[PDB]
């Protein structure tokens, strides 16, 4: 990862690299994640509910 | 009468002395009023001109029904089929906001028996049978005393106070059945079967009592009608709206100064006679809010079209409420209404059989509604949800209690909405 190996590479990539890192760093996303909770979906409304029009 | 004007009524117009107990109730009093008068000649051995003197007398259903007792009656002028035909009187009493059947029974049997024997005649009856309570017991024993006297003087008995015709009655009881309120229930009470009501690809005067054919009335129109087949019933059509000739017993009751039964006009006012013979309730009128008509049974009245409604049943349809034997039981607004509405359905719950599953799941149910309603622990949206449930147990039921049970709750909803919005607010600002 030194520098100047950095450079030359680069140099050969025609590209940054580093621009993209390309094998998956510290960045990622934590596995560990507070409940979703969910969509209380649209027809758990109680008023109304027949069958004859949701079907 | 034709005009306007009500809250008329004379004393001699009444059918119904006696109706406070004064003035002897035991059979020489009966005699004293000369209730005898003409009855062993209306016995002519044909119904017909009496049973169209009550057609003509304008009468509908006593029973809350408002069913036309004249047509009601006309069923049995049918050939008896070789199976003794009987009538059966509603004495069950046990419908709230009515004490009308109790103090006339306690005071007047006499007009009724008379009215068994008319009418018993009407139907060529071989009997009169007659339910009780068992919470009337005593009364039951007044009235078979009552009834004793009938006997001694032949005046029932064989032939009966002459005439020839054959006519005896027969007192019967029952025990916390509530639901023989209903016809059909009682109907079945008399075989010893259950009191739960039968469903009618034939009618009750196609089939009674042990398959043998019978007949009901509630107890004011039978006991009327021997005074509308010797007054003229015409005379008895004349008083009220058309549709609602008569008179009927009104019920004030609840909060309220002087609470009574009087017997009255079909169309008065609603607000005046809790303005004369209710002597206008603890506070002043203003105070009301609500007032149901009907036994605890039909759809409140808030004061706004309670000022407006006549006593008569149509009225009150034009309120959107039944006649519901015409009970009246007064609210005052201090107290909480859901709680008094719950404790209604909670009435109703204890007693619905609950044959059809409809009626008893949906009273099952929708009590325990009542219970999260009146806890304040309920979601504003639920209260709607009751009105579905109320529209899945009316014309579904196979019988009316479920329409009483479903009812009152339909005026709370609709009239007290903002009212049960305001009281879930509270029970949200508790946290
Ligand atoms: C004392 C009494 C209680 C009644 N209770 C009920 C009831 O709980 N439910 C019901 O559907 N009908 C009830 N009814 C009405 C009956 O279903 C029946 O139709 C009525 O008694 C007959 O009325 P009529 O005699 O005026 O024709 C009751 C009637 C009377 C007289
Ligand atoms: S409907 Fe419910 S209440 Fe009316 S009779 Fe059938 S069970 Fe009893």
């Amino acid at each position: 990862a030194t520098r100047l190996i950095q450079r030359l590479r680069n140099w050969a990539s025609g590209h940054d690299l580093q621009g993209k890192l390309q094998l998956r760093y510290q960045e990622i996303s934590k596995r560990t994640q507070p409940p979703p909770k969910l969509p209380v979906g649209p027809s758990h409304k109680l008023s109304n509910n027949y069958y004859c029009t949701r079907d | 009468p034709k005009k306007t004007s009500f809250g008329s009524l004379k004393d001699e117009d009444r059918i119904f002395t006696n109706l406070y107990g004064r003035h002897d109730w035991r059979l020489k009093g009966s005699l004293s009023r000369g209730d005898w008068y003409k009855t062993k000649e209306i016995l002519l051995k044909g119904p017909d001109w009496i049973l169209g003197e009550i057609k003509t007398s304008g009468l509908r259903g006593r029973g809350g029904a408002g069913f036309p007792t004249g047509l009601k009656w006309s069923f049995m002028n049918k050939p008896s089929d070789g199976r003794p035909k009987y009538l059966v009187v509603n004495a069950d009493e046990g419908e709230p906001g009515t004490c009308k059947d109790r103090e006339i029974l306690r005071h007047d049997p006499h007009k009724l028996l008379e009215g068994c024997l008319v009418g018993g005649r009407a139907m060529g009856a071989r009997a009169a049978y007659i339910y009780i309570r068992g919470e009337f017991y005593n009364e039951a024993s007044n009235l078979q005393v009552a009834i004793r006297e009938a006997y001694e003087a032949g005046l029932i008995g064989k032939n009966a106070c002459g005439s020839g015709y054959d006519f005896d009655v027969f007192v019967v009881r029952g025990a916390g059945a509530y639901i023989c309120g209903e016809e059909t229930a009682l109907i079945e009470s008399i075989e010893g079967k259950q009191g739960k009501p039968r469903l009618k690809p034939p009618f009750p005067a196609d089939v009674g009592v042990f398959g043998c054919p019978t007949t009901v009335a509630n107890v004011e129109t039978v006991a009327v009608s021997p005074t509308i087949c010797r007054r003229g019933g015409t005379w008895f059509a004349g008083f009220g709206r058309e549709r609602n000739s008569g008179t009927k017993l009104f019920n004030i009751s609840g909060h309220v100064n002087h609470p009574c039964t009087v017997e009255e006009e079909m169309s008065v006012p609603l607000k005046e006679l809790i303005e004369k013979h209710a002597g206008g309730v603890t506070g002043g009128w203003d105070n009301l809010l609500a007032v149901i008509p009907g036994g605890s049974s039909t759809p409140l009245i808030p004061k706004s079209v309670c000022e407006t409604v006549l006593m008569d049943f149509d009225a009150l349809v034009q309120a959107q409420t039944g006649l519901g034997t015409a009970a009246v039981i007064v609210m005052d607004r201090s107290t909480d209404i859901v709680k008094a509405i719950a404790r209604l359905i909670e009435f109703y719950k204890h007693e619905s059989c609950g044959q059809c599953t409809p009626c008893r799941e949906g009273v099952d149910w929708m009590n325990k509604v009542m219970a999260r309603f009146v806890r304040g622990d309920a979601r504003p949206a639920e209260i709607d949800s009751l009105w579905e449930i109320s529209k899945q147990i009316e014309g579904h039921t196979i019988c009316a209690l479920g329409d009483g049970a479903a009812w009152p709750v339909q005026g709370l909803i609709r009239h007290f909405r903002p009212e049960l919005e305001e009281r879930m607010q509270r029970f949200a600002q508790q946290h």
